[PDB]
């Protein structure tokens, strides 16, 4: 669909942006922007959160997506899901990811809203970050 | 016609033809100080 | 029967330290209370407010209205 | 000649009490402003001038109320 | 996140974006003027279009530009 095409465009653009940012390693009170009694009509007064969820979801495996896809099918242009259900699915996936994917899936502001040594390095190469700090030092 | 951006922009060409469902033309615009960039314009 | 052609009604706008620097009315001046060693005498004005000569000197040097009642400040020289 | 003496306060107190009724019986004519532009510096606290200015401030408020109605 | 990081490299991005906004909006303004000159009875409808445009810019500023001075520019 055209909406499905829009979602696909969002998926591609997000993948690209995350890759460029992370790979390249680079990672107020309201007031009228226009000033240098009728009130200012424009001044007076989540989908992005949802899209984030859909995205981190589709980064999981297919048959592992089928349960949440069924749940939604019983619960997709508009998914007015509950905060509890989204938080539950996110917590469940919080164990199913790995490494830098885990960090990123935990590193977003949405999180604020809501062998062995190799495993430690994959979860956190911050030991290598501190090695870099020491080498500079 | 070159609306002041110091700089003023003059059209170059119609380098393609493609929401509302109607003709959308990519038009280049060469800047001149007192590099050309493309914008998607409509027929009117 | 009678009819009203015009009318006029009346009403009052019914609602005390040195408000401008907020120190106690009889106390000293905060500007000079930072620089301890108290030389500001109180000043009175026609509009019947009492403020510190320091406060008022500065404020007036800035602006030329009474900060409390929106009238041109006039240093009270009666009885003097 | 009364200015600067003690009698000023009592004279002003008495003057206020008639200027009140005169202003409520007739709008602030030329007469009251002219008499005041003669003998103003006699009144120590400048109460009568403030009554006169009050009538003008009230006309300004009437203008603003009209505008406010329009905005609503 | 990426838009903010690009906003955190400020001069070139700011300059390019400012030029693009100028061009787009002025083309749109000439279009609206040309439409308005056709019939005098359209300014009454012209007001809400300006309202919506200002709305969109204010939303963009409130969601994607941290610092003030950039927003007022
Ligand atoms: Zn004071
Ligand atoms: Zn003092
Ligand atoms: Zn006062």
């Amino acid at each position: 669909s055209r909406g499905q095409r829009e979602l696909e465009f969002s998926m591609a653009v997000g993948n690209l942006i995350s890759e460029l940012v992370r790979s390249m390693g680079w990672a107020r009170p309201t007031r009228s922007i226009f000033q240098p009694l009728y009130p200012l009509p424009y001044l007076q007064p989540t989908q992005a959160e949802w899209w984030e969820l859909l995205f981190f979801i589709k980064k999981l495996d297919l048959c592992e997506q089928q349960p949440i896809f069924q749940n939604l099918w019983k619960n997709l242009g508009e998914i007015s899901v509950s905060v509890e259900m989204a938080e539950s699915l996110l917590q469940v996936l919080s164990s199913r990811f790995e490494g830098s994917t885990l960090n990123d899936l935990l590193n977003s502001q949405i999180y604020t809203k809501y062998r062995p040594l190799l495993k430690r390095l994959q979860q956190e190469t911050q030991p290598f970050l501190l090695l870099l700090r020491t080498l500079d030092a | 016609l070159m609306v002041p951006l110091r700089l003023q922009a003059y059209p170059e060409e119609l380098i393609r033809q493609r929401h509302d469902g109607h003709p959308e033309y990519l038009i280049r615009w060469s800047v001149l100080k007192c590099e050309h960039i493309l914008m998607w314009l409509s027929a009117p | 029967r009678f009819e009203v052609k015009k009318w006029n009604a009346v009403a009052l706008w019914a609602w005390d330290n040195c408000a401008i620097c907020r120190n106690h009315i009889m106390d000293l001046c905060i500007e000079c209370q930072a620089n301890q060693a108290e030389e500001c005498t109180v000043a009175w004005g026609v509009c019947n407010h009492a403020f510190h000569f320091h406060c008022i000197s500065r404020w007036l040097k800035t602006r030329q209205v009474c900060p409390l009642d929106n009238r041109e400040w006039e240093f009270q020289k009666y009885g003097h | 000649v009364l200015s600067g003496l003690e009698l000023a306060t009592t004279f002003e107190h008495f003057y206020q009490h008639y200027m009140a009724d005169r202003l409520l019986s007739f709008g602030s004519s030329w007469l009251e402003g002219a008499v005041l532009e003669q003998i103003g510096l006699c009144f120590p606290n400048r109460l009568p001038q403030l009554m006169l200015q009050s009538l003008s401030t009230s006309e300004e408020l009437q203008r603003q109320f009209h505008l406010f109605q329009l905005q609503r | 996140v990426f838009l903010r990081h690009l906003c955190q490299f400020w001069p070139l991005f700011r300059e390019q974006l400012c030029r693009r906004t100028c061009l787009f909006y002025t083309i749109r303004a000439q279009a609206w003027s040309r439409d308005i000159a056709e019939d005098h009875r359209r300014l009454l409808q012209l007001c809400p279009r300006l309202n919506r445009v200002l709305r969109h810019e204010q939303n963009f500023a409130d969601r994607f530009l941290p610092d003030d001075e950039a927003a007022q520019a």
